[PDB]
């Protein structure tokens, strides 16, 4: 049957300025079945309370998540979105970049 | 400005985990304002826009009761269509429909919308002129003739052109605040050095709303359309999305380039350049 | 606000 695979973006709500707060990102779209397993990490732990929007689907009818966590993002530390899904060998991670 | 209220449902059945799950969800325009799920706690539609909050214990009452109506319709539909399909009773399967309408600027009908889907394909579609249906195969031809027979299109046509618009001017001006404004894109440009002859530039959109927008580069006034990292609009999480449209320039062209931007909000385009 | 009506596939 369809099995599209996820986008994944990986960003912050605001303009990342350390020692300020802002929430942590990660839009999942374009994917079917809707299965699939999202974590937001910091420094490679999963972290705990990561929240989610409804799940939605666009026109075509695949599917989109956001997920997101507050977060004050520090010079050090490092944040990254683990993705899986049936159409991916190994579960994508992806690495927050302050300029994406 | 033109604006619609869409409906998505999605139904996934859970074989030998039990009863399948449903969620819906409702929009108007790029905000979502309600929900149901099936595994949730409550068990009656949720508000998940402030200005909808304060609608009364009838709407939600009214509109729970509706949605579980739904609920049932689908789990009963994902029975039917593996039936239809001959598949197996341990496979999970997929079925999802959107339904809703638009208006223009006068707030009068512009289009109304019924679709399902199986597995991620189309199913069956009341068509355009709201009296027929698009009907892909013999299983969705089999349902085609039943909603043919029980005249489900001249009713559905009445809630599209009637209490689907109805309730969409309501919602805007209940909502105005949120669903009547146009937030225009602040925009600024970024420079990375890639290597000492190449550079990304990234012209960033950000806070507008609604989500449609065009970012487009351009170098001595010709498209770039191939050579642009152009990313799927997101949302920020707080009502207003993003996106970002990047070219690597080799150095020293900087001044070649213009990025562009058209958003709703913004009484003409604008044309950025590193400078 | 939702279809009062449901009918099935």
């Amino acid at each position: 049957m369809i099995q599209r695979t996820p986008k994944i973006q990986v960003y912050s709500r605001h303009p990342a300025e350390n020692g300020k707060s802002n929430f942590l990102n990660c839009y999942v779209s374009g994917f079917h079945p809707s299965d699939i397993e999202v974590d937001l990490l910091k420094n490679g732990e999963r972290i705990e309370k990561v929240e989610h929007s409804d799940l939605s689907f666009s026109k075509d009818w695949s599917f989109y998540l956001l997920y997101y966590t507050e977060f004050t993002p520090t010079e050090k530390d490092e944040y990254a979105c683990r993705v899986n899904h049936v159409t991916l060998s190994q579960p994508k991670i992806v690495k927050w970049d302050r300029d994406m | 400005g033109s604006h619609s209220m869409r409906y998505f449902f999605t139904s996934v059945s859970r074989p030998g985990r039990g009863e399948p799950r449903f969620i819906a969800v409702g929009y108007v325009d790029d905000t979502q304002f309600v929900r149901f799920d099936s595994d949730a706690a409550s068990q009656r539609m949720e508000p998940r826009a402030p200005w909808i909050e304060q609608e009364g214990p009838e709407y939600w009452d009214g509109e729970t009761r509706k949605v579980k109506a739904h609920s049932q319709t689908h789990r009963v539909d994902l029975g039917t269509l593996r039936g239809y399909y001959n598949q197996s009773e341990a496979g999970s399967h997929t079925v999802q429909r959107m339904y809703g309408c638009d208006v223009g600027s006068d707030w009068r009908f512009l289009r109304g919308y019924h679709q399902y889907a199986y597995d991620g394909k189309d199913y069956i579609a009341l068509k355009e002129d709201l009296r027929s249906w698009t009907a892909a195969d013999m299983a969705a031809q089999t349902t085609k003739h039943k909603w043919e027979a029980a005249h489900v299109a001249e009713q559905l046509r009445a809630y599209l052109e009637g209490t689907c618009v109805e309730w969409l001017r309501r919602y805007l001006e209940n909502g105005k605040e949120t669903l009547q404004r146009t937030d225009a894109p602040k925009t600024h440009m970024t420079h990375h050095a890639v290597s000492d002859h190449e550079a990304t530039l990234r012209c960033w959109a950000l806070s507008f709303y609604p989500a449609e927008i065009t970012l487009t580069w351009q170098r001595d006034g010709e498209d770039q359309t191939q050579d642009t990292e152009l990313v799927e609009t997101r949302p920020a999480g707080d009502g207003t999305f993003q996106k970002w449209a990047a070219v690597v320039v080799p150095s020293g062209q900087e001044q070649r380039y213009t990025c562009h931007v058209q958003h709703e909000g913004l009484p003409k385009p604008l044309t950025l350049r590193w400078e | 606000g939702i279809l009062g009506f449901v009918f099935t596939l």
